[PDB]
RNA sequence: CAUAGCAACAGGAGGCGAACCGGGGGAACUGAAACAUCUAAGUACCCCGAGGAAAAGAAAUCAACCGAGAUUCCGAAAGU
RNA sequence: AAUGGGUCAGCGACUUAUAUUCAGUGGCAAGGUUAACCAUCUAGGGGAGCCGUAGGGAAACCGAGUCUUAACUGGGCGUU
RNA sequence: AACCGACUAAUGUUGAAAAAUUAGCGGAUGACUUGUGGCUAGGGGUGAAAGGCCAAUCAAACCUGGAGAUAGCUGGUUCUCCCCGAAAGCUAUUUAGGUAGCGCCUCGGACGAAUACUACUGGGGGUAGAGCACUGUUAAGGCUAGGCAACCCUUUGCAAACUCCGAAUACCAGUAAGUACUAUCCGGGAGACACACGGCGGGUGCUAACGUCCGUCGUGGAGAGGGAAACAACCCAGAC
RNA sequence: UAACGGGGCUAAGUAGUAAACCGAAGCUGCGGCAAUACUAGUAUUGGGUAGGGGAGCGUUCUGUAAGCGGUUGAAGGUGU
RNA sequence: AUUAAAAACACAGCACUGUGCAAAAUCGUAAGAUGACGUAUACGGUGUGACGCCUGCCCGGUGCCGGAAGGUUAAUUGAU
RNA sequence: AUUCCUUGUCGGGUAAGUUCCGACCUGCACGAAUGGCGUAAUGAUGGCCACGCUGUCUCCACCCGAGACUCAGUGAAAUUGAAAUCGCUGUGAAGAUGCAGUGUACCCGCGGCUAGACGGAAAGACCCCGUGAACCUUUACUACAGCUUGGCACUGAACAUUGACCCUGUGUUGAUGUUCUAACGUUGACCCCUUAUCGGGGUUGCGGACAGUGCCUGGUGGGUAGUUUGACUGGGGCGGUCUCCUCCCAAAGCGUAACGGAGGAGCACGAAGGUGGGCUAAUCACGGUUCGUGAGGUUAGUGCAAUGGCAUAAGCCCGCUUGACUGCGAGAAUGACAAUUCGAGCAGGUGCGAAAGCAGGUCAUAGUGAUCCGGUGGUUCUGAAUGGAAGGGCCAUCGC
């Protein structure tokens, strides 16, 4: 059976290239909205990427 | 295609494209095929007429395939750089 | 009468001077977990296998 | 053990239809 | 009534795939292997599953070395 | 009042026929390797109405900025 | 000691149409071939069309290249 | 008694008869029985109810049509010679007696030793055996913490899921001789995917089974001949 | 009978030694046919189910054929 | 009907229940019928089964009947 | 007519009674209109007992007839590969007329019998199987009839109350109630067509915008219909199982089966990942209200099974971080295929490090789900007159 609990979250591009990592977190550990530098690879640049639903 | 059940690969596998409609009226003519045509006027009417396209062809492509011997001006019709050079270097022309 | 292509087998399978021409599968849902090296070696088109050729011949008759 | 078989249908000729 | 077994993995094709003495090409997997049964030497590389593969053209080569006697593969230039 | 009704008279019709035709109704087996969407199939069958044919037909049609010119039937486009 | 056959004579089971593909054979050959239809009708007309003559790409499109990618030292398929 | 019925038995069961006869048996002024004619019709009728009956037919009549339904099942499949010649496996499957790809057969084409056998050389082993160094398990004695006895020591065994060790073989690769139309690749056509026994290594079973499940080799299958009384599968041996 | 295949055996049993022989569609000899290679001869090869491949026989019908054979006896039937 | 005649069916009696008459119910798409030229002492359905003595407890479930407050809720409407 | 154990136990009846009768009550698993318990009479009803009676039997005998047998005439039948159609023991697709060995046996009828010919008959009804069929059931699925609900239509008028809205009390609409008649109903009465218990028309009464019907709509709906209801399996059912990982079986490469032996997974982690620096266990001994020293040598540890690894640690601690990067990828591993695995190196941009370097998650091997359909973002490739747009595509990603 399932026990999985960690919820998938997509983590967009601080730039507006709509560029968007997916990952998932444990919500308890981390309530508040991830932030992580992540290549964009449209704007070809390292940029803060942030949490977002789906 | 039948596979005794198990999900075949007609269906295993993802459908992937779509078609242009413009395909569905585009003809590429070889270099060599412009031979046929009779006259110099290498024109979509011409290339109908000589029957290397057929009647419903509305965009011709003409690509570098075999030679051109005789000095044409190609109207209308879309050409390769290959194509162009070899029209313009047995006297032809490329009209717009 | 004529032969009818199963338009299953069109949708999936295009000719090429190369061979048939398909679409790899596992690249429509479920990817957050699978990798980028995976996901990536994936997108590019593939030609069929030998052994599935015969078919698919079988089922577009005219392509 | 012995399992009591039905070798033979219900109704016996000279009726067996 | 039953077994409580019936269970088993698919068998995961392991072990040496060139052994002493092949000619290899650059990246030719030689030993596959779960943690380090065999050890890379020269010209051999590590994956992540601990995948021995060639870095270099050359011929396969086993050795025991160092002081806990271990095994290394190594391509040798040839 | 009138109409209904009733009677007379005249002219039609009714039934049969293998197919073809237009229309009104309209299956299931089967296929989908199960099955319900779907298929079979608007088929079989039932009914009505023709005619020597019937039906359709003279653009509130196509096309594509060029043009075509009712309907029907046949070849292709295309198993697209 | 599983099936079938009392015997004889007669009859009784891989077909036909259409399409796809492969092979042999023939014609013609970077061309090959016409369909309906016409026809003084196995002739001859009839070039609509189909196949070949270029590939790559989902596609626009480009084209002996193209697709991928910001770009490939590249790599996929193609060229011959 | 007639008449209507049908409880028992015997006969009969290729009957005298597709339900009877003989001897007995029940009702016999009634919810009786009978003639003639009517009506109800198929998912319909009718039923004091048995799924009874509806023309010797009924858990859905009969006829004709759809219709050559469908039938992964069973049967059957017709002249002759020549060449080659399987499989009963793997993978998947509402799959398991079907089917698909692959393996194995054949035919054509390409290719030509890249193949097989052997010697030599280089490899990796962790099996057989063995061992007790580990993990377990075992016996005796010692020594003794502890409360008789650990733990150690000496001796002594056991192991598919133990290993300080460790073959033969097999496999991979190279080098080389000789023998061989081999290997490989691309196409056309399949068939097969119920296997059997025997040897060897095993699991299962009782180291039972002409048992069952694998590995591997042989034969049978698809193989006659000689032997084993007779005897697919054993021994010898391959029938123009 | 029925646990030598039987008769029967005290060796016609068991073990061994020597030298024989019998014994197959194996091998050889002689004759012939075929497949495939090679260069008509060699060489190899020729059990066979499913199945693949190759080559034929015969039947009815059309042309060849208003030809050819036939009441001086066709087809069919029945012998040799 | 033709392997079961019975303890099975029916039965008088009993009870529940529906039904106010264009009755309920049933046949029927409908018209029209039966019910009934009847009218609750009638008619239909259900169970029980002469007669005697009796026929206990449970309304949670599922029916059925009643209640409507609130909650939920279709077509519809069409605010934003 | 219910009781499993069970032939319960006791009593009766019999020489002897698993039945019968009476009774007991530990009623496996009686019980009150699916009625409980009685009950005269009735029953081709079930059980049991007795008398009479007997060829039912001990145990048959004889006799009378109809067949059977013989003659004459007629003349079937199922069946049938072919038969020159013995016994025994053995063999053998495993129960032999037909094989081996052997014993026996002149040829052929007729009357009898039925042990065998796995005799004849009917492509087993049992059992299993077929992705067969039918019919039946239901709180299986999906529908439909019927029933029912509301909206709208056929369908109208006055008032009264009231809600909304409209303006400046006013209209416009909506309900609700009463009243009304003119639609509509009438299976009330009368008239006529008309000799008519049909029907129509007329008149009138009673109803009355109700009912009823159409379209739409919710509910109900085995009343009816179409269907589904897995496989493996030492028959089948029941149970168990179905994917993935580890070990063993597995025969020292790979691979290798059983309803064989054992365990695990269906995640976790923004650090538990990257990197730089550092560190090194278990357990004892001994001394101390965890500490110190020694022995020991990894017997420890490893986010989670087992196996293989791990000190240069892969184990333990800390700083800084986002390489848990994007595009690619020589070359391999591994699969029927789908798919799965490893990967140097290249480009871009990055982190740690003085630097060589290392970093494309995690010691490794489980932690998963094709396709279709659809959602979200991007791209702006397509997109049917044109320009847009919708809708397709491509890229990323989500929903089993």
């Amino acid at each position: 059976a399932k026990k999985g609990v960690r919820e998938k979250i997509r983590l967009v591009s601080s730039a507006g290239t709509g560029h968007f990592y997916t990952t998932d977190k444990n919500k308890r550990n981390m309530p508040g909205k991830f932030e992580i530098k992540k290549f964009d690879p449209v704007v070809r640049q390292h940029v803060m990427y942030k949490e977002a639903k789906i | 295609g039948f596979e005794g059940g198990q999900m075949p690969l007609k269906q295993r596998l993802p459908k992937f494209g779509f078609t242009s409609r413009k395909s569905l009226v585009s003809a590429e003519v070889r270099l060599a095929e412009l031979a046929k045509v009779s006259g110099d006027v290498v024109d979509l009417n011409s290339l109908k007429a000589a029957n290397i396209i057929t009647k419903n062809i509305e965009f011709v492509k003409v690509v570098l395939s075999g030679e051109i011997n005789k000095a044409v001006t190609v109207k209308g019709l879309r050409v390769t750089k290959g194509a162009k050079a070899a029209i313009e270097a047995a006297g032809g022309k490329i009209e717009e | 009468p004529k032969m009818k292509t199963n338009k299953g087998a069109a949708k999936r399978f295009k000719k090429t001077a190369g061979g048939i021409k398909y679409k790899h599968a596992t690249k429509r849902h479920i990817l957050t977990k699978r990798t980028t090296k995976n996901k990536r070696q994936l997108r590019p088109n593939a030609i069929l296998p030998k052994c599935e050729v015969a078919a698919v011949i079988r089922m577009l008759p005219y392509a | 053990r012995f399992r009591p078989p039905i070798r033979r249908p219900p109704i016996r000729p000279p009726f067996y239809p | 009534g039953s077994t409580r077994n019936g269970r088993d993995s698919e068998s995961k094709r392991l072990g040496v795939k060139r052994f002493g003495g092949e000619s290899v090409l650059a990246g030719n997997i030689i030993v596959r292997q779960r943690g380090t049964k065999f050890h890379a030497g020269n010209n051999v590389g590590i994956g992540k599953d601990h995948t021995l593969f060639a870095l270099t053209e050359g011929k396969v080569k086993f050795e025991v070395k160092g002081p806990k006697n271990r095994k290394f593969v190594s391509i040798e230039a040839e």
